[PDB]
This record gives structure tokens, C-alpha cells and sequence, in this order.
């Protein structure tokens, strides 16, 4: 029952200067019923201070950003444990198994970064004439019916800004 | 004069909901003396005007090569909505329109059956998995292959063949060395399209 | 002006002793007001005389379709022996030649493979049989079915695929009564090539 | 071992006089070895009677023309058992199982008969403006190493002077 959703892309995308590029996130959401159902690809952002020696991405907290311990996570600087803004959004209503999640896509948000844009009818990220002020770690989540059902993170940077990210898990 | 062609959007671009399908005008012999071109876009009749221009291109044999991007909706593709380009340039007399939209026809779910390697295959070094998928329409379908989740690259797939029936059928056909058959390592056999259940389905095979 | 397209014999009829392989050298838009075609033929730059002119057929667009036929010998098609056919008219400027000769490249011979149904497909109304043709060239192939002796014409083959080491694949299938299959009856794939001993195979199918 | 040879074709064809037409005989020929062998498809006709009921083909004689009772048929006229004149041959020398059949194809031979051909290439015969001169019967033979390997029978004739012919065979 219910929907399952399986996301794959690489976990870094080194780009220098001036390059134009896009991510390569495949996303694949197989309905299991005919139960109808809402979807939500987020894009989270978080900044990679140069005195990181790495990233620590809490996962348990992707579910639950609003527990203490996410909202001021012990790696303070370095952690990508919780979030206010989110860098973009394309929600999806009204889907189902016989109104799969291209059909069904509703609305499509994202915040103004100068050389960021959506590659059209895509959930993939574009970027122009890239710059140092683009380099950090992405997030990819997807929520079904408001839950997390996959999510996947990309270290997209220069040489010299990146910072190699790690996935703090439970046993 | 220039000439036009217009393409559909890929069918993974159209099935997966991750993606971004669009529609492409594409406008060549574009003279140096007129190369300004104006597009019209409608979708059913109605103009639309979220189309971008790709950047000029050059090609060397005294033309250019002008195109224009529409993004379309999943949904709005899906549903059989029909895209027209219309193209003008002081070189044409007359704008040109070119309207292109999904087949037209009852889709129907492809069956996906796989097959094991003939026994007599097996004196080579490499054997042969078969996928037959049919019984589809329309004919826009992806169809690859993995193992272990990881994604086997050496296949060939024949093009779409109209059945007898209206529908289409077709054979993948993925090599792999004799060895990692006989061990029994699974293979899958990936299929997408619209009259499946969320647009995917995945077949298995082993020894 | 007038057009030229000349095409090789059938692969049946350069594969089996018991047929006459010919060449056609087919001359389109030919003039009602200048019909006269010339035709010179040769083979391997010697010029020969044995080719006969079908009777001139009007086209109704204006034009006239004349029609050239060369006997081959089954030994010199099969050798790579080039077939040139030179068209001469009032209204050419100057004689038009083309040249066709068989695909150059080392000839394989195929492996057949028969594929048995699915356990998923039996369950359906009608099971499919495959075969699979593998590692041949030339493209240059005739695929049938038969039990009993007799021809089973519910089949559809795939057009010839290029392979990744140079060679052809394809494949055939015959869609029949899950009864028949299950009863144990004897189905067959005959394969004709080349590259096979007598240009002929044939592989069952049955339990 | 050895060469098997099969022919298909059907046992008559009725033709109108005028029409033009051609055989539709069909011969395999398998090599199971790498001997070289020679071949040769002959074609034979028979005249058919006015008053004869029906035509008798003696078997076993085509294998052994020359014996007596083949000779000297007993159903006389309407007897198919014995030849002297051959109407077409087709010959092929240097055959096996690499250098098959059309390969090795070697000389071709025909009697002078107004409208007969050999249509190019092709073990049929073809008929153009047939005529009742052409009717009768008509027998494909092919031989190995000068040894039948395969046979058979096609009556060619127009329907009034058409006249069934039957194989007397061994038990
Ligand atoms: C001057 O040069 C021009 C440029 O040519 C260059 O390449 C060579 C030709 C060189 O010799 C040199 O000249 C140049 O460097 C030349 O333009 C060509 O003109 C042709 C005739 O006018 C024209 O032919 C048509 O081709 C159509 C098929 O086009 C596709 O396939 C060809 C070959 O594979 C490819 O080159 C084209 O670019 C097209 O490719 C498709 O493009 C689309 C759109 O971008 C892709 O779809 C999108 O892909 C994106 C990718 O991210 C997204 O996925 C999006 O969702 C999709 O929508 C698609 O994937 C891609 N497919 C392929 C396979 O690559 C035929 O359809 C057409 O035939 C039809 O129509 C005619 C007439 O009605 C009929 O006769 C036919 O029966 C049929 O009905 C026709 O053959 C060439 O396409 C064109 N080449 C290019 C590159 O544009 C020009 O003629 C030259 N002029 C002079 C005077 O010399
Ligand atoms: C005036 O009217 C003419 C006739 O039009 C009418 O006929 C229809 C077919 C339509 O054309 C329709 O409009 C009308 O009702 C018209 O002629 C046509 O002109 C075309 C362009 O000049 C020309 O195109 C070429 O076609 C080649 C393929 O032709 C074959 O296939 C088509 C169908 O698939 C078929 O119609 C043709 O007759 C050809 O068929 C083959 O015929 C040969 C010879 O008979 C067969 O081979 C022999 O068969 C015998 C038994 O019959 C023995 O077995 C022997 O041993 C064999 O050798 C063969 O079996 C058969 N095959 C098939 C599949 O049927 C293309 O190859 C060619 O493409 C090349 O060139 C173009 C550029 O021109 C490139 O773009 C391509 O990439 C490629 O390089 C090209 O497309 C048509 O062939 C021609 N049609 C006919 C019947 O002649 C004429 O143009 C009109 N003119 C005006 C001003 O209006």
C-alpha cells in the first residue's frame, strides 16, 4: 500500500567558474494503490563554512527538523540538521496511480539566486555562468502526503570551497 | 527559404515526474540576410507565451539554425493536447505552422516477460537475457536494464514493431559474461510507460 | 529531370538455387514528351547485355516510370561482384550511374536460438514463441515459422539491429493457442543465410 | 552423411492458352559433410494421350530407367517410366557444404521449345503465351553424384486436355 519513491544521483558535482551546468537527480514514485496523494520535491541549501573540515548531514532530523537537538545541532557550524528557507519547491496535487506525478504537478517555487533557475518542467537545477556563491551542500527531499519518502544530497562546489559531506546515521 | 521541424519531448522526460519534458522548434536555413524569426505558440488553440529562444548557432554551410523551447505539463501531454509552432521570417512568404502531440489511440498496458539464455548459449563466452514487451501503445516507451541496482549498460534494444492486434511489441536483449549467469546473479528489466502503474514496472530474471 | 534508384535481389531468391536473383535499375520522372531511356550495364567495369526493359508504365503525375531488369548469377551477388546501371535521356544533361552491390565486410554465420513462453504469459489467451537470430552478417536474412510442415504465418520480425561487435540481431515471434503449445505440438524457426551450411537451419520448439 | 535434397511443389498447374506463367518448385539441399559432390536438376515431359484416362508414373524406374519392364512400359501411352530426350537440365559442379548449391552453379541446358525459358537464375520453368502444345506431364529430378536424391510431379496442361496422374508405387 502506499507510495515508494527511489531517488539516485551522484553525491558531488565539482564545477569551476563561469560553467553552466545542471544536476542529474532521477526520481522514479510507484503508487501501490489508488489511494490520491499530494508530492512535494524540496531543495534545501546549506552553507559549507571554509573552516569546515566536513559537513555532517543529521539524518534522523531530515524527519523531525523541529526537535531541539536539530534546531541546534552539536556541529553547529557544520551540520545540515534542520531548515527555514527552502531553496525551491515544485509540489505536485492530486496525483494517484492513474494520475501519475508528472500529470498532477501543481506549483513550482524557488527563491531568487542570481544564475539559479529550474530546466523546465524539471525537478533538476540549473546553473549559469556559476560562481563561489553557489558552492555548498543540496539537499533533494521528497515528501508524500507531507512525509518524507527519499531524499539524497550533492556537494556542488569549486575545488577549493569543497568539503566532503558526511551522513550521521542511527545503527 | 528556411525549413521547420518539431519534435515531441523524450518518453522518460514524459513519465517521470523528477523530470522536465518540452516541445522543440527547430528552424533551419536561416539566411545571414533575415535571420530575425518570430515564434507563435498555442497549445489547443490557445497562444501560450512561456517559450524561450535557444541561443543562435551557426553552421558553416551560409545558414543558421534558430530554435525555440516550450516546456510542457506532464499531465497536458499525457492528456493528447496538440502544440503548434508557428514560424515567420521575412524570407517565407507565408508563416509556417507545424503541430505535433502524442499518438493518438486507447493506450494499452505493455506485458513484460523475460527470457532465460537458449541452453545451447551457453558454449559462448557471453549469453544473451531477453525482455519481450508488448501488447503497448502507444509505441513511447523506455525500457533498460540493471542488477544489484546498479545499471547494465551492454543491451540493444529493437525498435517498436506494430503487432497484429494494433499494438506494439519490441526485444531487449542484454549480454552479459557466461560466468556471472551461471553464479546466479539477478538482472532486471525496466519498463516505462503510461499504462503502467505509476508509469514503471520491473521484471526480474535468473538461473 | 529524371531519377534513378537501383536495388539488389531479394535475399531469398540469391540464398536459394531453386530462384533467379535479378538487379532493378527503376527511372523516375521520366518525360511523356522524352520517354527514350538508354540503359548500359556492367558488372566489375565490363559491360554486359542481357538485361530486358519492363513495359513502360504511366504514372498519372505527369511522368513516366521506366524499368531496367539484370538476371544475376547467385555466385557472382554473393561474391561481391559491383552491378552498375548507367541511364542516358535527351533531358539529362549527362548519363546518370549508380552502384549496389552486396554489404562488404566478412560474412557470419547466425546462431538460432528458440525461446519458449513466459510461466507468466501462460495464463493469456495466445503464448508467444521467440527466436532469436544472433551474430550474423550480412543483414541480408529470411525468417519464417512452420509445424508439421507446415507455415505458421501469425509471425512479426524485428528489423535487423546492429549489434556492439559489428554484427546483426533480431528477433521473431509467433503468437499462438496456448492449447497448441501445451499439447506438446512441434513449432520451428527456419532461418535462411548465407553464412549457414546450405544457407539453411532450422531449431524446434515443443516440451 | 552424404546430401539430402527436398523439393515442394504442387502436383498441377491449369493454365489458359495465352497466359504466361512460370513453376513454383522449391529444393533444399543439405551437405552433412564436407565431400564435394556434383548435382543436377533435370526436368523431363511426358506426353499425356487424348485417350489415355489417366497417367501412370513408375516410381521405382526413374531409378533405373533402363531395365526392361521400364523400357517397355506396360500402360504403353499413358506411362511415365523412361526418357531419352531431356527437356531442361541445370547442372552444379564442385558443390559442398561451403561452395552450396547456387555457388556452384556450372552449365544449363534447354530444349528448343517455342515460349519455354529458364527464368534466369531459377530452376522453373517459365511459359509465355502458353499454348495446348505445352500441355502434359512434367517431372523435376534431382540428382547427386548422378543418383536421384529427390523428385517430382507437376501436370501442366490446359483443363480439356488435363489428365490426373498417379505414382504407382512399391508397397
Ligand atoms: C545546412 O546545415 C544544416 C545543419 O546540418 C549540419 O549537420 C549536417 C547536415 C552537415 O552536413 C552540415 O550541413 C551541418 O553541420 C542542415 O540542417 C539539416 O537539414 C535537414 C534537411 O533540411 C534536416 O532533416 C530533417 O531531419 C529530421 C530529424 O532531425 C533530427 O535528427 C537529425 C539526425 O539525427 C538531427 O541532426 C537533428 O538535430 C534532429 O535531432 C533531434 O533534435 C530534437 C530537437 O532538438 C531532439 O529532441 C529534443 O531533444 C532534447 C535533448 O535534450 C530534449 O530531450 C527535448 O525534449 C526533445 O524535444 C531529438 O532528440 C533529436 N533526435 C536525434 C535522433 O538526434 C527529420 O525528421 C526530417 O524528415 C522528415 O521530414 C522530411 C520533410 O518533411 C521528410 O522527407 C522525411 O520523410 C521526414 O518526414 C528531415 O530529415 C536536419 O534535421 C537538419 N540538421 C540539423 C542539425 O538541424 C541544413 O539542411 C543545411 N542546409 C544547406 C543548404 O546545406
Ligand atoms: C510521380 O509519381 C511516382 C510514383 O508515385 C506514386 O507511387 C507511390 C509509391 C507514391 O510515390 C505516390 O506519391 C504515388 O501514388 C513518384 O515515384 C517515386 O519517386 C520517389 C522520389 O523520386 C522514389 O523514392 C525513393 O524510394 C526508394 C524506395 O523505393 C522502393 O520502395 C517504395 C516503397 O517503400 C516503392 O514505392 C518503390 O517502388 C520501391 O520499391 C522497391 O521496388 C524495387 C523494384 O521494383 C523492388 O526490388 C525488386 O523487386 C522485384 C519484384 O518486384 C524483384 O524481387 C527484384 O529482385 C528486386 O530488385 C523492391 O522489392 C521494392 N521495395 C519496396 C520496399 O517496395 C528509396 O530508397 C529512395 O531513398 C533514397 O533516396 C532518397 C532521395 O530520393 C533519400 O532521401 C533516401 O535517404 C535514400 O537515399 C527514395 O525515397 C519512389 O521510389 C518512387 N516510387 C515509385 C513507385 O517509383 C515520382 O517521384 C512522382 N514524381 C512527381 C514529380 O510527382
Amino acid at each position: 500500500r502506499g507510495v515508494t519513491v527511489r531517488m539516485e544521483t551522484p553525491e558531488a558535482i565539482l564545477f569551476s567558474p563561469g560553467e553552466t551546468f545542471s544536476t542529474n537527480v532521477s526520481i522514479h514514485a510507484i503508487a501501490h494503490d489508488d489511494q490520491t496523494y499530494s508530492m512535494d520535491v524540496v531543495w534545501l541549501r546549506f552553507d559549507v563554512p571554509t573552516s569546515c573540515a566536513e559537513m555532517r548531514i543529521y539524518e534522523s532530523c531530515l524527519y523531525h527538523p523541529q526537535l531541539p537537538e536539530c534546531l541546534s545541532p552539536a556541529d553547529a557550524p557544520c551540520a545540515a540538521s534542520t531548515w527555514t528557507s527552502r531553496l525551491a519547491v515544485r509540489s505536485y496535487a492530486g496525483c494517484s496511480r492513474t494520475n501519475p506525478p508528472p500529470r498532477c504537478s501543481a506549483e513550482a517555487h524557488m527563491e531568487p539566486v542570481p544564475g539559479l533557475a529550474w530546466q523546465a518542467a524539471s525537478v533538476n537545477l540549473e546553473f549559469r555562468d556559476a560562481s563561489p556563491q553557489h558552492s555548498g551542500l543540496y539537499l533533494c527531499v521528497v515528501y508524500v502526503n507531507d512525509h518524507i519518502h527519499a531524499w539524497g544530497h550533492i556537494t556542488i562546489s569549486t575545488a577549493a570551497q569543497y568539503r566532503n559531506a558526511v551522513v550521521e546515521q542511527p545503527l | 527559404g528556411p525549413s521547420v521541424f518539431l519534435f515531441p519531448p523524450k518518453p522518460k522526460d514524459t513519465l517521470m515526474i523528477s523530470r522536465t519534458p518540452e516541445v522543440t522548434c527547430v528552424v533551419v536555413d536561416v539566411s545571414h540576410e533575415d535571420p530575425e524569426v518570430k515564434f507563435n505558440w498555442y497549445v489547443d488553440g490557445v497562444e501560450v507565451h512561456n517559450a524561450k529562444t535557444k541561443p543562435r548557432e551557426e553552421q558553416y554551410n551560409s545558414t543558421y539554425r534558430v530554435v525555440s523551447v516550450l516546456t510542457v505539463l506532464h499531465q497536458d501531454w499525457l492528456n493528447g493536447k496538440e502544440y503548434k509552432c508557428k514560424v515567420s521570417n521575412k524570407a517565407l512568404p507565408a508563416p509556417i505552422e507545424k503541430t505535433i502531440s502524442k499518438a493518438k489511440g486507447q493506450p494499452r498496458e505493455p506485458q513484460v516477460y523475460t527470457l532465460p539464455p537458449s541452453r545451447e548459449e551457453m558454449t559462448k563466452n557471453q549469453v544473451s537475457l531477453t525482455c519481450l514487451v508488448k501488447g503497448f501503445y502507444p509505441s513511447d516507451i523506455a525500457v533498460e536494464w540493471e542488477s544489484n541496482g546498479q545499471p547494465e549498460n551492454n543491451y540493444k534494444t529493437t525498435p517498436p514493431v506494430l503487432d497484429s492486434d494494433g499494438s506494439f511489441f519490441l526485444y531487449s536483449k542484454l549480454t552479459v559474461d557466461k560466468s556471472r549467469w551461471q553464479q546466479g546473479n539477478v538482472f532486471s528489466c525496466s519498463v516505462m510507460h503510461e499504462a503502467l502503474h505509476n508509469h514503471y514496472t520491473q521484471k526480474s530474471l535468473s538461473l
